[PDB]
C-alpha cells in the first residue's frame, strides 16, 4: 500500500472484483526490482454456447489492463506466451484443453 | 459545554489517560467486569444450518479509576457520554 | 475556495465532536428528525421482517459551528463530513 | 527529477479537496456527464433488481489544478488518486442494495488547463 | 533488523506513491 503500483482491472468483470483488494507484500531488491503477486477471485463474463451442452465447450476470457495509464506510460508485457498452471489444481468438472494469454 | 469540555481535557490530555492500559494499580491485579444479557428478540433457528441468530443487548459495567472526578468542581456533572 | 478554506480551519481548531454542541450543559440539544421511505423492499412473514429503504433527515443546531459570511466572502453554508 | 512530482507539488500543495472549483459562493460547476454500459449482466425479476456494469464518465473544470505544459517538460496529463482532487459525489440514487458509489475508485486524469477527467467503473443493482 | 529498520525508514522518507517510479516523466514504466 505505501508504493505506487500498476492499476490492474478486469475488464470483463461480472459480479466480482475489478481490481486488487488483496494487497499482499512486495519483495524489493536493492537494484530497485519490485515483484508483487496479490491473490484474487475473477469472477469473470463468458459467453456461454450451450449448442453442444453437455459435450460442449468453452473459451473464457479474461481481459486485463491498466485503467488509467495508457502505453505511453505504462506499457504491460506478458510474462509467458501461456498461463501459469503449474500450481492448478485438477477439476471435476472441466479440462483445460488450451490457455494462451494475447 | 464548557464544562464538559474542560472535564474530558482534564480527565484525558491533562492526565494522559492510556486506553491501552487497564485500569489498574498493579498488574497483578484483575479488573471485575460484570455482564448481563438482555434478549431483544430470537430471530430464528435453521435446522440444516444448525445456526440460531440472536438480537441481544450486552449490559458491561467495570470500574476505571482514572475516570473519576469530583461533580462540584465541574458543574455538578455526574456522567459523560463518550465514544 | 479560499475563503471556505479559512473558515473549516478555523472552525475545527478546537473543535470537539464527543461534546454536545451547545454553550452549557445544563442546556438540552434540540434535535429534528423526519423519516423518508423510498421503498418498501419486502416484507418477511416467517421470521417476521419488514426491511425498507429509507432516508433518516436530522436537523440540529451546533453552537460552536455558526461564522459571520461577511468574514469570509458571503459563503452561507458548506459541506462538512459527518 | 522527475517532472511530475515537480507539477504534482506545484498543484496540491496548497489545495483543498473539500471546496468547490468556484471563484465565487454563488457559481455552478458544470458536470459533463457520460454512462457507457459495457454489460447487461441480469435482470432478477423475483428481486426486481437490474444488474448493469457501466463506466462513469464525468468531465469538469478545476482552476485551482490549472498548469501549461511548457512550464513542466511537456506534461500534458496527470494521474493522481481521486480522494486527492474534489468530486461531485456522482451516485446511483435508484440503487436497491445499497451500494450509492462506483466499484473502483480509479485515478483522476488532470490535463492542461485544468481539466479533471474520472472514469471509473461500477457495478450496479437498480431497482426495475 | 535494525539494518532494515534503517533502510526502511530512509528509503520512505521522501517517497511519493503518487507519480509513475521513473527517473524521467518521458520514459515508460515497463510491466
Ligand atoms: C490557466 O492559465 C492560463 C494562463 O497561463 C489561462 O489562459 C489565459 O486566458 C486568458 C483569458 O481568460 C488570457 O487573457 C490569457 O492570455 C491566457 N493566458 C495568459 C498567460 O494570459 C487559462 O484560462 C487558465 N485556465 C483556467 C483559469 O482554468
Ligand atoms: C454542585 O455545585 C453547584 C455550584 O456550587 C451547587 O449549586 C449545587 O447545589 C451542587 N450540587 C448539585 C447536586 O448540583
Ligand atoms: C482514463 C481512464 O480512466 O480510462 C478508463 C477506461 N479505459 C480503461 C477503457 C481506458
Amino acid at each position: 500500500e505505501k508504493i505506487w503500483r500498476p492499476d490492474l482491472v478486469l475488464y470483463n468483470n461480472a459480479d466480482g472484483d475489478f481490481a486488487i483488494v488483496k494487497f499482499t507484500k512486495v519483495l524489493l531488491q536493492y537494484t530497485g526490482h519490485i515483484t508483487w503477486t496479490p491473490p484474487a477471485i475473477f469472477k469473470s463474463y463468458c459467453e456461454i454456447i450451450v449448442t453442444h451442452f453437455p459435450f460442449d465447450e468453452q473459451n473464457c476470457s479474461m481481459k486485463l489492463g491498466t485503467w488509467t495509464y495508457d502505453g505511453s506510460v505504462v506499457a504491460i508485457n506478458p510474462e509467458s506466451d501461456q498461463p501459469d498452471l503449474s500450481n492448478f489444481m485438477e477439476s471435476g468438472e472441466w479440462v483445460i484443453k488450451e490457455s494462451r494469454g494475447w | 459545554l464548557n464544562e464538559e469540555e474542560r472535564l474530558i481535557r482534564h480527565l484525558f490530555q491533562e492526565k494522559g489517560y492510556n486506553k491501552e492500559l487497564r485500569p489498574v494499580a498493579h498488574k497483578e491485579e484483575s479488573v471485575d467486569v460484570a455482564l448481563a444479557l438482555t434478549l431483544s428478540n430470537l430471530i430464528s433457528l435453521k435446522e440444516v444450518e444448525e445456526t440460531l441468530t440472536t438480537n441481544v443487548w450486552i449490559e458491561h459495567g467495570w470500574t476505571d479509576n482514572r475516570l473519576k472526578w469530583n461533580a462540584e468542581e465541574f458543574g455538578n456533572i455526574s456522567v459523560l457520554r463518550l465514544p | 475556495s479560499e475563503h471556505e478554506t479559512r473558515l473549516v480551519a478555523k472552525l475545527f481548531k478546537d473543535y470537539s465532536s464527543v461534546v454536545r454542541p451547545v454553550e452549557d450543559h445544563r442546556q438540552v440539544v434540540e434535535v429534528t428528525v423526519g423519516l423518508q421511505l423510498i421503498q418498501l423492499i419486502n416484507v418477511d412473514e416467517v421470521n417476521q421482517i419488514v426491511t425498507t429503504n429509507v432516508r433518516l433527515k436530522q436537523q440540529w443546531v451546533d453552537y460552536n459551528l455558526k461564522w459571520n459570511p461577511d468574514d469570509y466572502g458571503g459563503v452561507k453554508k458548506i459541506h462538512i463530513p459527518s | 527529477k522527475n517532472e511530475e512530482l515537480r507539477l504534482y507539488h506545484h498543484l496540491f500543495n496548497n489545495y483543498d479537496p473539500g471546496s468547490r472549483p468556484v471563484r465565487e459562493p454563488e457559481d455552478t460547476v458544470t458536470i459533463s456527464l457520460k454512462v457507457t454500459l459495457t454489460n447487461l449482466i441480469s435482470l432478477n425479476e423475483k428481486e426486481e433488481t437490474l444488474t448493469t456494469s457501466v463506466w462513469i464518465g464525468i468531465d469538469w473544470q478545476d482552476y485551482r489544478l490549472n498548469y501549461s505544459k511548457d512550464d513542466f517538460g511537456g506534461i500534458e496529463t496527470l494521474r493522481v488518486p481521486s480522494e486527492l482532487v474534489w468530486l461531485p459525489e456522482i451516485v446511483l440514487e435508484n440503487n436497491i442494495d445499497g451500494q450509492f458509489g462506483v466499484a473502483y475508485d480509479a485515478n483522476v486524469l488532470v490535463y492542461e488547463g485544468g481539466s479533471v477527467t474520472w472514469l471509473p467503473p461500477a457495478i450496479y443493482r437498480s431497482v426495475c
